[PDB]
């Protein structure tokens, strides 16, 4: 058979949680638009000789849904805490909003720190429009340091557009859930 | 063929213990199924469901019974038997094409999209469903949103000029006015609807817009009669004259979406189901185009730059640019490619002489009288295209899913609405009700329906999907596969779901009109719209 495991993805709005889930679950990145389809994400994956069915739960990161997010948290096996490489502000919120919330509602549940939109670290337009706000894209050491500070199980970068690192992200989440 | 014989199950489920009454019922149900000679597929399915329910009752009472071994295997058989009935005997759907446009005057864009279908499929009846009493709903919605926009702009006059202003603050503030005005309209409607001279929706809307929004009566009536004339000349058919609404409960759902919320897509969701039930055939959204010939552009290889989705858009753009089958169709993405490919296309397109050589015909769409087919996108279901035989069981299942979700929504929402608080406080009460009713079976559903009041007026408010849209369809699918009812969040595996797919070669979804929803928008569009609002507010108008 297969082992059933629950994954919940959290993080600031616009950092790419939904696209990442779609890329992993359906192996499709929405280049043009996101159709008004039925949202359901379940994926079979084989890790370390086992086969696991991951139920991916999306959340709204905006404060509007601050009070509703906790309905998704029960019985969670693994948490993907996300930030966008092209949003230092997104990374700075990891320990301001997400860490206490995840601790309060999912005690002892392993956290994987995911840095999304890897393909924008070297993007020209990104660097240009980040220089205006006197900022620069997130360095991997910045992310790795934050994983250790928050006590995350692991750190991984990915790009949902290129599918680079997506498999690694979910494989690491699966290993964390099985542990 | 049938299942195992009565005596066969007796044999397979022998115990030392005497036969429990539940077991006798199981054997009777299995026999009645086997002895059944009905050519009606629905009767077969219902007998199977009765059998399955009896098995469940037994296996739940005597959890340690030695019979459970065989009773489990029969269950696995019953599932296999469901498919067996579905796949065995198919006929083509009633040759009806169903479209819906409700709330105002149908545009020429929609008409041209419909024209494509009607040109290619001259044997299919075109049915453009409309509401003869609700031509002014979009006008009222426009009026409410515009009034609310101005109110919110004037409120935050001192702030909107700041380039670091959060646009969400604007949309949140506007929602308060929108809700206030919606309540006012609804209260007026509720007072007017019970007059002896039984007034129509349009009559009440007209009165309300004239009184409260300084609208001209003559202009409104002019528009209304124009809308009626225009739709009646283009395959129009009135929902109010064809008795699509037999259950008051469904009419109530439709009306609450059409009046209280101003969600025309939700109302459309109800109407399409009722139409497919009463008449059968194919339903299509007005942004859907016929399927392109299966290998018309296989000579042209997709460049590494452009993805698949955009590639398909270009295909459509090319067709429209060299055939002009639809006025003012975009060419944005088609213009952004090198003449090598550009010219190449033109040759292939202008080579063909008939429209049928470009688009695919539907001809016979063979289906089972139990099922309903649905369009797929991003490996999930979406009800923008449907195929269903008249009186299909699955369609009734979807209708049941909708009624059930509306029952839960209204039960939790009515107290808050009736409390007559502002938007925030009503939202607070509604959320409290949801929160209190939370289980491990329905939590994801509560999350989805949480911004129900905001649908249409705030970004990322897509509750419609989980009430009248694809969510209900997916639950009804699961309902049918496992002989269940009123499933909330259970879902099927892909292999089991592909069984109900709308044929890919018979649908073109990547149309210019589809990428812009008519009932919801995202945060980026909200940002752009807010900036445009500020520009036009600050610059003035003549
Ligand atoms: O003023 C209006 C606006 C919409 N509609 C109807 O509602 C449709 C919705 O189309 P669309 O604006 O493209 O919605 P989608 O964004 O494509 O949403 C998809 O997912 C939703 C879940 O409910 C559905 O209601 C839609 O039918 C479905 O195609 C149109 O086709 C019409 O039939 C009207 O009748 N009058
Ligand atoms: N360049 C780039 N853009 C992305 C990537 N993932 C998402 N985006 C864009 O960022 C936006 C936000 O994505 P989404 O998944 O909706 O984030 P959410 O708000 O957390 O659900 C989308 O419109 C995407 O086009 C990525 O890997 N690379
Ligand atoms: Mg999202
Ligand atoms: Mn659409």
């Amino acid at each position: 058979a297969a082992i059933r495991k629950k994954l919940v993805i959290v993080g600031d709005g616009a950092c790419g949680k939904t696209c990442l889930l779609i890329v992993f679950s359906k192996d499709q990145f929405p280049e043009v638009y996101v159709p008004n389809v039925f949202e359901n994400y379940v994926a079979d994956i084989e890790v370390d000789g086992k086969q696991v069915e991951l139920a991916l739960w999306d959340t709204a990161g905006q404060e509007d849904y601050d009070r509703l997010r906790p309905l998704s948290y029960p019985d969670t096996d693994v948490i993907l805490m996300c930030f966008s490489i092209d949003s230092p502000d997104s990374l700075e919120n990891i320990p301001e909003k997400w860490t206490p919330e995840v601790k309060h509602f999912c005690p002892n549940v392993p956290i994987i720190l995911v840095g999304n939109k890897k393909d924008l670290r070297n993007d020209e337009h990104t660097r240009r429009e980040l220089a205006k706000m006197k900022q620069e894209p997130v360095k991997p050491e910045e992310g790795r340091d934050m994983a250790n500070r928050i006590g995350a199980f692991g750190y991984m970068e990915c790009s949902a557009k290129t599918k680079d690192g997506v498999r690694e992200v979910f494989e690491m989440a699966t290993r964390a859930a099985l542990q | 063929m049938s299942l195992i014989s009565k005596e066969e199950l007796i044999k397979l489920a022998y115990s030392i213990r005497p036969r429990e009454n539940e077991y006798k019922t199981i054997l009777t149900n299995l026999d009645e199924y086997n002895k059944l000679t009905t050519n009606n597929n629905e009767n077969k399915y219902l007998q199977l469901k009765k059998l399955n329910e009896s098995i469940d009752v037994f296996m739940n009472k005597y959890k340690t019974s030695s019979r459970n071994r065989a009773l489990s295997n029969l269950k696995k058989d019953i599932l296999k038997e469901v498919i067996l009935i579905k796949n065995s005997n198919t006929s083509p759907v009633e040759k009806n094409l169903h479209f819906v446009w409700i709330g105002g005057e149908v545009s020429d864009i929609a008409l041209e999209y419909i024209k494509q279908w009607a040109d290619i499929n001259a044997e299919y009846n075109i049915k453009l469903w409309y509401d003869s009493e609700a031509f002014l709903v979009n006008t009222l919605k426009k009026a409410i949103v515009e009034s609310s926009t101005t109110e919110a702009l004037q409120l935050l006059e001192e702030e909107i000029q700041n380039p670091q202003f959060d646009n969400m603050k604007f949309y949140k503030k506007r929602m308060e006015f929108i809700y206030d005005r919606q309540k006012r309209f609804i209260n007026y409607y509720a007072s007017q609807i019970n007059k002896p001279t039984v007034p129509t929706i349009d009559d009440i809307i007209k009165s309300h817009l004239v009184s409260e929004y300084n609208r001209d009566e003559t202009v409104l009536e002019s528009y209304r009669t124009n809308s009626l004339r225009k739709i009646n000349s283009n395959h129009g058919i009135d929902i109010r004259a064809n008795s699509l609404f037999t259950e008051q409960e469904l009419l109530n759902i439709y009306s609450q979406e059409l009046l209280n919320r101003g969600n025309l897509a939700a109302a459309s969701d109800i109407v399409r189901l009722l139409a497919l039930k009463n008449f059968g055939g194919v339903y299509l959204d007005v942004d859907m185009l016929p399927g392109i010939h299966s290998d018309l552009f296989k000579t042209i290889s997709r460049p590494s730059s452009i993805g698949l989705d955009r590639w398909e858009m270009i295909k459509l753009e090319a067709i429209m640019k060299y055939k002009k089958y639809i006025n003012n169709y975009t060419s944005e993405n088609f213009d952004k490619l090198d003449q090598q490919l550009k010219d190449n296309f033109k040759l292939i397109i202008e080579s063909k002489s008939e429209k049928s050589e470009i688009f695919s015909k539907l001809e016979n769409l063979n289906v089972s009288d139990l099922e309903i087919k649905i369009a797929f996108a991003l490996g999930s279901v979406i009800n923008q295209a449907l195929i269903s035989k008249q009186g299909s069981y699955l369609t009734n299942l979807v209708i049941e899913q909708v009624k059930n979700r509306y029952q839960f929504l209204n039960q939790h929402l009515n107290p808050a609405i009736e409390s007559d608080n502002n938007f925030t406080d009503t939202t607070k009460i509604f959320h409290d009700s949801l929160f209190n009713s939370a289980t491990a079976e329905n939590s994801m559903f509560l999350t989805k329906i949480a911004p129900y009041l905001q649908v249409g007026f705030m970004p990322e408010a897509r509750s419609t999907i989980s009430l009248s849209g694809p969510g209900a369809y997916a639950s009804a699918y699961y309902d049918f596969i496992n002989l269940q009812e009123n499933t909330i969040e259970k879902t099927l595996k892909a292999s089991d779901l592909i069984e109900f797919k709308f044929p890919e070669n018979n649908l073109s979804q990547l149309t210019e009109q589809e990428i812009n929803s008519l009932w919801s928008f995202d945060q980026a569009s909200a940002k752009y719209q807010f900036e445009k609002y500020v520009r036009d507010y600050t610059g003035g108008s003549l």
